[PDB]
């Protein structure tokens, strides 16, 4: 199980309202 | 042992330049958010601005849009806070603090938790949510003191903070998270939600819980925003 998620909060390529992170993943595995 | 060691007080005339520096130690630097804020006599606690010791990169309130400069000096593990063109309205106790964890994973540059403070910086020139001003309670009495602001900031987020000033002393961090404790904090103080409103509920009122009470939230778009205060009165 994958889950990816992008923390950046952006409005127009220009603009970036709260701080910077990288994408991330996780992964689930039972 | 963290100690956040702030410059002196400064004197300036109107339309001049304050530069005010922050030197933490007994912790990593890089590891925690730095956030500016100020408090006068005359009006509340008001928040400024964060930044990300690593990076540098910063956000300031709107009301200070341009005219602050937060920096940061990495080789001595600096921070600095520039405000320009004073007036005296910026006559204030200034206070750097520290504030979220900083993870790869997740933004928490907006988290109101400011463990540890400054031991602030007078500056004169010479040349907000909302709370109530007053709260009183005899004691033993369980009281109770709100803390409103809309579905932009406190509405959403779980984020809200609380914390604790005597007379001519630094704020102390008493709730976080709505109603999570720092360690050596009682019971007695416990907090809450409810729509755009958090609150602040002291049980068991000591004569020494006597003091002004503020609270400070996510304030929306990485914000944050702090109440004008609550001087808590003990019969
Ligand atoms: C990430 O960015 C979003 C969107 O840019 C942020 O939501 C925005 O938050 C601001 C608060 O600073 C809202 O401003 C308010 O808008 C209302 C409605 O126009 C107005 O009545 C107020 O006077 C104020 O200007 C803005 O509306 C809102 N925009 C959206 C689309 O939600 C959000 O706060 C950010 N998230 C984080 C975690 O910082």
């Amino acid at each position: 199980e994958i889950n990816c998620t992008r923390p950046n909060n952006n409005t127009r390529p220009g603009e970036i309202i709260g701080d910077i992170r990288q994408a991330h993943c996780n992964i689930s595995r039972a | 042992q963290v100690q956040l060691v702030q410059s002196g007080a400064q004197m300036k005339n109107p339309g001049a330049s304050v530069k005010v520096s922050c030197a933490p130690s007994g912790y990593t630097f890089t590891d925690f958010y730095i956030h500016w804020l100020r408090q006068a006599p005359g009006q509340g606690l008001q928040w400024m601005g964060w930044m990300n010791p690593q990076t540098g990169r910063t956000n300031t309130a709107r009301n200070f849009q341009g005219r602050v400069t937060m920096t940061r000096d990495t080789s001595i593990g600096t921070a600095y806070m520039e405000l320009r063109s004073l007036t005296s309205d910026d006559t204030a106790i200034y206070y750097c603090t520290t504030g979220g964890w900083i993870s790869l994973y997740y933004d928490s540059s907006y988290y109101p938790n400011f463990d540890h403070w400054g031991q602030g910086t007078l500056l004169t020139v010479s040349g907000a949510l909302t709370q109530p001003a007053s709260v009183s309670g005899s004691p033993g009495q369980s009281i109770t003191i709100s803390c409103t602001g809309t579905k932009y900031d406190v509405g959403s987020h779980d984020l809200v903070s609380w914390y604790q000033q005597y007379p001519g002393k630094v704020p102390k961090y008493m709730i976080y998270e709505v109603n999570k404790r720092p360690s050596g904090v009682s019971n007695r103080f416990s907090g809450s939600k409810s729509g755009n409103t958090a609150s602040l509920t002291i049980s068991g009122l000591r004569a020494e819980d006597e003091a002004d009470y503020y609270c400070c939230s996510f304030g929306g778009s990485a914000t944050v925003v702090c109440g004008g205060g609550t001087k808590v009165t003990v019969h």
